């Protein structure tokens, strides 16, 4: 197939505040794509939506052929063995240490022998980089090391689609650089097709091969990292560099400022 | 989907997928499999995953256990790519 | 509307999808033991120490009532048959909903907040059948044993009052009278209440953590929601169970 | 070492720096009323509903014991004088440490986590004298009143059992017997326990929120720490108070 | 005086892990300075330290003359009326709405009449921008609007030193732009001397007049936003652009990789 | 530190600091203070804070309450800077 997940026409509601409205997206395999929007735009819901953990109201999202929404929920686990969410905060299991945290999806699915699984996990830790942190509990880890350990745990099973939910948010540029080198080295070594959803544009566009920008409730722009920073569109031109005033309003709507200034003039 | 190793002299000609799935049957008799084998040739191996790489590491280690300068032929470029990822030292993989 | 059927149906669905399913046994045995240590062994100190005090009181405030009625021998029948029929299974359910009925919602609702449960479901592992069920079966088999430990230490405390304080009877207290008390049907009527309270405490202590709004101000409101509902329901189910078990 | 004096000295210091100081009155009166609504009026439902059940039980399990002793008239003396001497001030302290003794630590420990307290202290306003003290004085004047409401509804429930269920006595139950029960010294001995339990519940329910490690897994461990300590201390102080109030 | 807070020689410990070690800092008045370090470097502790909320072990920190550490704790409140921390997450009081959240330091100190205080708060909200959000509760606000409302509440009393603890962390560039225009418009209109502690370099250096960079436990570089991006120092040259590998180690320390690979070779 | 307003014809010559502190005494008799005053001259005013700006807004509003085209003279540049911050419309401050 050409693209690994083709979200043809998805409309999601979540109550009354319509999140998406007939959006279209197409992650090609081997290509690390990205989706960007303002904070609170609903983009993490998009990732949770392409993992089958929540249903689109009126949508045909084709993960490598068959739809995700129309799955037995027993077959969905078999295909979900070919995905890997890397949440923010890592989502590391606080019970077990890092080693037993990376080894978790292995022991859950594969029958690797004990000295085989040990060598697999102590190799994926070295891949990500925190191999010395095998026995450190996930509450002792730093803020960025938790995302790295969860990345190592996410590339276990070689998932063929590892999607990153805001991997660089509130991180120093020195750890932003480690996290942007890891998720490029993986795609350039493995065949994983990273879907990096985020809003920290300066770093995401440094690796994204084909990025989408979703406005209030729909996708407004796409294209490569080069043809995007030249887009002549206020809704996109504002967000791509943060001009603090444009189609999104700076001043929250208010009334007349005068009764607010002098109540009962 | 398939995996099969043949001791054909001083060579361990293994052929298959060499991944986390088909890895089981080879792991057991790993000792006698690499008993008198100088070089291991993994040429008829379509792809190799992390678990298969770990098994290959252990096979090499066993070849050096009894004492044997091992060499690898027929390996893919993808295997050496994956090994460059995991930073495997040049004295365990060769 | 909302609390009408949405919450109850969802809190029953998160259990029918957490007990009946794959019969996996030897994969949960390593989880069930650790959940027994967390929910059952850790809480033991709050039900031993608070088992003596509710025991020593039960004697000290009872010994001063039976003495007015010239029957100080029934003290063993008063201490035991009280903290073994009514006070045992309910006080050790309240102190359970406190220690181990909130540490469950502040835990399985803290996992849901840091996206730990969805990160489980992002593998093939079901979050319910793997996180809920071990804690559930650790709750419903640690409470009926915690109430037994609690009743044992309660009777020992009642002895520490009616024997060590007022050394009037050393064996007339229990060695003769409690033999007419400690009969089987009483322990059965205690264990029934302990099991029903275990189910009700650890089902709404495991649902509020699963249905919490995932935020530090959502899990900390659900925590108190369990400590409230797991006392309202304990007391209510206690009244219903007592009506059925002695109102005949 | 740590729990030796560090924690107790700090938990006493956060109170000596929260009650004695500026005598500000008319600035806290708008805070004290809202904290009475939060800690005292909101929790009322958990002590009214769970006041009837612990009442209807107290009759139903007591009526079946006095009947064996041919004295069914003492039921009012049994229900009231029990849920007014021992069970009232302690059960309504447990259900308080649950509803309003954890909603305090999950609140003043949630403020400390989102840097709300340090943002207060970054103005001139003292975080203790402005956040702690209103909640403290709302705790120690809502509990001795919640126990009164709880005892009232408990006696009403005991009547609902010993009168509405077995209509044997309509006025012999309380209109004649409880007059020899409801005397002043009994209510005084109940209010003393209610006040000491209010102080002890809302002092360690207001310290764990002030000494919590500011994180969703620190406030949610301190919340259960209050529900545990505010039951251990309630029961222990109850035994000590009962020894002093009736062991004479 | 020349500079508004001169932290001459501060050494802070916090247990055993020595946070700072004989650092020196000097915020000049009217100038919006900045301090940057890796995540978890202890820089928020520096702000909490110049507000007197925590004591330096061996330090002379001079807020406009007299020391902060040696204060009666009754005088410290008078000078603390001339400071304003803007924490992350805003630290908005969840009890009252935004209006009663901005009005709080006014009612606490000044005796402004009711229709005077209403016009002051409904003017500071318009200053920051969220004047329509006067009656919105602080738990209903967005993630960036909470920092803006807390900014409006922080510029009440005109504090002459309003220090920002990471004002742009995990924010889209469009709200990063609003937050970087507000805290520059304030300094260019008021005489406040913003101390913006952060680690999101690309945006902080767009306004900072004289920025410090603190390494593991000490200050390694200072200077203007121009003379800093040219500094030839690995510890600073790594952080200023995040090269993911330098004097700070990428690979967490581990042992020999071989026993870790093949346990019991 | 000081604040004093003088009605000197059609002018409200106020002089002082005009801030949150010294603002109290002027607020009370604000009605009679701006009774027959056409223009308000704040020239001998060292600095002006937000509260003083609010009081000035209210004084202007009172001058227009009974009906009087008000004008401001002697104002500082700093006052108009601070007013440009708060986005004060040009029909309330003039
Ligand atoms: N209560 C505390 N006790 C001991 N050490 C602390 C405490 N709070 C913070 N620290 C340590 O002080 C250092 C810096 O404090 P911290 O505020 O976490 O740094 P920061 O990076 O400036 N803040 P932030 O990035 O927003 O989390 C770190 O080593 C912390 O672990
Ligand atoms: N049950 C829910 N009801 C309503 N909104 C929800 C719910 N769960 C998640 N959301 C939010 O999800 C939508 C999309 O944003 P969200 O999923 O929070 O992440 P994001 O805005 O893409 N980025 P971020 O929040 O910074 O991680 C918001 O509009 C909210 O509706």
């Amino acid at each position: 197939v050409a693209n690994l997940v083709d979200m043809r026409d998805v409309s999601f509601t979540r109550g009354n505040r319509c999140i998406f409205d007939n959006i279209s997206l197409t992650v090609p395999r081997g290509k690390i794509t990205a989706i960007m929007g303002p904070s609170g735009i609903g983009k993490t819901t998009l990732l949770r939506l392409i993992g089958g953990q929540i249903a689109p109201d009126h949508g045909e999202i084709l993960f490598d052929g068959e739809n995700i929404p129309a799955m037995s929920r027993s077959r969905l686990y078999t295909v979900r063995k070919r995905m890997s969410m890397l949440f923010q905060s890592g989502a590391l299991f606080t019970d077990m240490n890092v080693f037993d945290n990376v080894a978790y999806p292995l022991r859950e699915h594969t029958q690797l022998p004990a000295p085989l699984l040990h060598s697999t996990v102590m190799m994926k830790l070295e891949a990500v980089g925190l191999r010395g942190a095998a026995k450190l509990m996930p509450s002792e880890l730093s803020g960025g090391m938790a995302r790295r350990a969860a990345l190592a745990r996410a590339i276990a099973l070689e998932p063929d689609l590892i999607m990153f939910d805001e991997p660089f948010v509130g991180q120093d540029p020195i750890t932003m650089g480690v996290l942007v080198k890891l998720i490029s080295e993986l795609n350039s070594a493995l065949g994983v097709t990273c879907v990096v959803v985020s809003h920290d544009v300066p770093e995401v566009l440094s690796i994204a091969d084909h990025a989408w920008i979703l406005a209030d409730k729909k996708i407004v722009a796409h294209g490569s990292a080069q043809a995007l920073q030249a887009n002549p569109d206020p809704r996109v031109r504002q967000f791509l560099d943060g001009i603090a005033d444009g189609p999104v309003p700076f001043r929250y709507p208010a009334g007349d400022y005068h009764a607010d200034l002098l109540p009962g003039s | 989907e398939s995996l099969s190793w043949m001791q054909t002299g001083d060579t361990l000609a293994l052929s298959g997928e060499l991944d986390q799935d088909v890895l089981l049957p080879l792991w057991e008799m790993r000792e006698e499999a690499v008993k008198g084998i100088t070089c291991i040739d993994l040429s008829r191996v379509s792809r190799v995953d992390t678990g298969g790489l770990a098994l290959l590491l252990h096979l090499i280690d066993l070849a050096k256990k009894q004492g044997n300068n091992v060499t690898l032929q027929g390996v893919n470029d993808k295997v050496y790519t994956l090994a460059k990822l995991y930073n495997l030292p040049a004295d365990v993989l060769p | 509307g909302i609390k009408t059927l949405r919450t109850f149906g969802r809190a029953g669905l998160m259990l029918f999808n957490a007990l009946v399913g794959k019969p996996e046994f030897r994969k949960h045995a390593p989880l069930l033991v650790r959940q027994l240590y967390n929910v059952g062994v850790l809480s033991m100190l709050i039900i031993v120490v608070s088992g003596v005090f509710i025991g020593m009181v039960l004697g000290l405030q009872g010994y001063l009532v039976l003495t007015t009625y010239s029957a100080e021998t029934s003290l063993g029948m008063l201490v035991a048959l009280s903290l073994l029929r009514e006070l045992g299974p309910v006080v050790a359910a309240l102190l359970f909903a406190g220690r181990a009925g909130s540490a469950l919602t502040a835990e399985i609702g803290l996992m849901r907040a840091t996206e730990q449960l969805s990160s489980m479901e992002m593998m093939a592992v079901d979050p319910l059948r793997r996180v809920i069920s071990p804690r559930f079966w650790a709750g419903v088999i640690s409470l009926p044993l915690l109430t037994v430990i609690f009743v044992a230490v309660g009777i020992w405390g009642g002895s520490l009052v009616g024997v060590s304080w007022k050394g009037i009877d050393s064996g007339f207290f229990w060695s003769a009278m409690q033999n007419a008390v400690d009969w089987r049907m009483d322990l059965v009527n205690c264990l029934i209440k302990s099991v029903v309270f275990a189910i009700t405490v650890t089902w709404i202590s495991l649902f509020n953590g699963y249905d919490a709004i995932p935020t530090s101000a959502g899990i900390s409101r659900a925590t108190t929601r369990t400590v409230v509902h797991s006392s309202l329901a304990v007391l209510g189910l206690d009244f219903v169970l007592t009506a059925l078990m002695f109102g005949n």
